[PDB]
């Protein structure tokens, strides 16, 4: 999370910014658009013409909302809480995009900014910003619903005693669906049938089967994982949107009747929620 | 596209058991259900507000049958997804506006509808292939967006 | 690669501007500042505690040069970074055993650090320019992991 000194940064040089905020935010939306163009596909109501009132206006009401959230850092979601509710239930932008505008953003200020925008400084900018991110889709599905709780205990019960060998599956399904991820393994055997695969696998699934167990006191219990991903082992954390696929295609591979749409939203949301824990403190 | 000859046979000898009406239905459904801000393209279907309702939603599954239906036509072209897409492309970002990561959700629904309905069968070598095959059609579909 | 001559005019210029070993010390160093997981690879550089001993550090700079002076030639085979990189994949896959999300992560910085040093210069039609480019030298560098 954000610490002290990351708030103080963000404090500082959101102050520097001061009544630019709003043309720096139509700078930002521009920089989006030329860079991204895919990101147009949310606005064809708009006139995006350089200089369009319509990018003004909207830059202003971007950076009022930024403003807000740097005034209220240690309450985010609460303060933002009303624009959460309007990009889950309305506006519904996919999340990757909120990534590319807050690299637009972070461009955008060290243009502007050049005294400012030191290595800490872009540090806990970049930081805040996928904290705003994060509290604007907190919404889209939301926390775990005591529907999804029961969910995944009912699914997690029924791969019972096969945990390891489902564990060993996905990783395999993985190193051979997505070979980049291959790249942290360089010490295994990764043939199929390995037992080094297996083995792990199984560690794997014990850990999942530990917070199931505690899917309400997950990050305590998943603690010491959290502290060995960021700090020692490193993974980049894109990667654990490919592992959770694969379990995912692994549990509907052997789980015929139990992996209802339903259930695999829940599991969807539950590993979203590991992954969530297992970097959360990377930064 | 280029596919090792053990991929390319993977993938077609699938598909050929793939009934495409129903697999189609079923993974627009479950994109509605597990990401559910998809469903902004589709507020002229109709009640989406449960599962239940999703998956028995008729224009839900008509949908799923015609993407799925022109997805299939694009395994027949693998050497070539550009142009075999360019005008669905075309479609897609100057009249429909979609933000073309929904072609990768797609993607990886479609991916735990096969491993659902067809279980063993789905090996993880089978799995590599159409991942290959459902990243070059999102890829192909998003190559007219500017 | 394809860019238009006027894209490409825009970045040759600018680069022309560029210390290559001053801003590959810089892009190197924010990269292991701001994802510090990216340190993975550089144990062997001594102290990486604080960013100012990051910042300060001389094999961080070392390798922040040759990295980024390996881009500088890239620059000139914009119209074949594959072949240009092809080598160099197969060792960052094989060898050095990177993740290639870890070149998309230094092309992020790469895009704020010219920002930084060229300010209002660095326009948003010359950072869509850059975009593509970084872009482009990544997905050159992750071509041959198999
Ligand atoms: C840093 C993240 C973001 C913040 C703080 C933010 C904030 C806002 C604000 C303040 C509004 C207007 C609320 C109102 O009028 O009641 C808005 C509307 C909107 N947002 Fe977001 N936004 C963010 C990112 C995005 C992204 C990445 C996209 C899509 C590429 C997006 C798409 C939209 C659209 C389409 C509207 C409606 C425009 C209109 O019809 O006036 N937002 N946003
Ligand atoms: C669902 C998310 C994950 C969970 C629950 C998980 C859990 C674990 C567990 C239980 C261990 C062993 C800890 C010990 O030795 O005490 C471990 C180690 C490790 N994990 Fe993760 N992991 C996850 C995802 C990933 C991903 C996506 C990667 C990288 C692609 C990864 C890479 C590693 C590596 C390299 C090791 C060390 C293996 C060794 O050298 O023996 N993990 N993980
Ligand atoms: C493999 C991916 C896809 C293929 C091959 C595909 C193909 C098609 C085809 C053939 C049509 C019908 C055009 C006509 O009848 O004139 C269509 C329309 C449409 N598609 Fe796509 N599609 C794909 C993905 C998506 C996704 C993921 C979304 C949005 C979540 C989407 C949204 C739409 C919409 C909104 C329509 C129009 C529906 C209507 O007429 O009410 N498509 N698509
Ligand atoms: C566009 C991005 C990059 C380019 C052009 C590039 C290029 C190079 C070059 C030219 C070498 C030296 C090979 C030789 O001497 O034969 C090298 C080595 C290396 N690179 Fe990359 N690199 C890039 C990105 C990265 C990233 C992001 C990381 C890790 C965060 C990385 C990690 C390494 C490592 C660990 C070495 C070896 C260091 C040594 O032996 O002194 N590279 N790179």
């Amino acid at each position: 999370m954000l610490s002290p000194a990351d708030k103080t940064n963000v404090k500082a040089a959101w102050g520097k910014v001061g009544a630019h905020a709003g043309e720096y935010g139509a700078e930002a939306l521009e920089r989006m658009f030329l860079s991204f163009p895919t990101t147009k596909t949310y606005f064809p109501h708009f006139d995006l013409s350089h200089g369009s009132a319509q990018v003004k206006g909207h830059g202003k009401k971007v950076a009022d909302a930024l403003t807000n959230a740097v005034a209220h850092v240690d309450d985010m979601p609460n303060a933002l809480s009303a624009l959460s509710d309007l990009h889950a239930h309305k506006l519904r932008v996919d999340p990757v995009n909120f990534k590319l505008l807050s690299h637009c953003l972070l461009v955008t200020l060290a243009a502007h900014l050049p005294a400012e925008f030191t290595p800490a400084v872009h540090a806990s900018l970049d930081k805040f910003l996928a904290s705003v991110s994060t509290v604007l889709t907190s919404k889209y599905r939301g926390v775990l619903s005591p529907a999804d709780k029961t969910n995944v205990k009912a699914a997690w019960g029924k791969v019972g005693a096969h945990a390891g060998e489902y564990g060993a599956e996905a990783l395999e399904r993985m190193f051979l669906s997505f070979p980049t991820t291959k790249t942290y393994f360089p010490h295994f055997d990764l043939s199929h049938g390995s037992a080094q695969v297996k083995g792990h696998g199984k560690k794997v699934a014990d850990a999942l089967t530990n917070a199931v167990a505690h899917v309400d006191d997950m990050p305590n219990a998943l603690s010491a994982l959290s502290d060995l991903h960021a700090h020692k082992l490193r993974v980049d954390p894109v990667n654990f949107k490919l592992l959770s696929h694969c379990l995912l295609v692994t549990l509907a591979a052997h789980l015929p009747a139990e992996f209802t749409p339903a259930v695999h939203a829940s599991l969807d949301k539950f590993l979203a929620s590991v992954s969530t824990v297992l970097t959360s403190k990377y930064r | 596209m280029h596919l090792t000859p053990e991929e390319k046979s993977a993938v077609t000898a699938l598909w050929g058991k793939v009934n495409v009406d129903e697999v189609g239905g079923e993974a627009l459904g479950r994109l509605l259900v597990v990401y559910p801000w998809t469903q902004r393209f589709f507020e002229s279907f109709g009640d989406l507000s449960t599962p239940d309702a999703v998956m028995g939603n008729p224009k839900v599954k008509a949908h799923g049958k015609k993407v799925l239906g022109a997805f299939s036509d694009g395994l027949a072209h693998l050497d070539n997804l550009k142009g075999t897409f360019a005008t669905l492309s075309e479609l897609h970002a100057d009249k429909l506006h979609v933000d073309p990561e929904n072609f990768r959700l797609l993607g990886k629904v479609l991916v735990c509808v096969l491993a659902h309905h067809f279980g063993k069968e789905f090996t993880p070598p089978v799995q590599a292939a159409y991942q290959k095959v459902v990243a070059g059609v999102a890829n192909a579909l998003a190559h007219k967006y500017h």
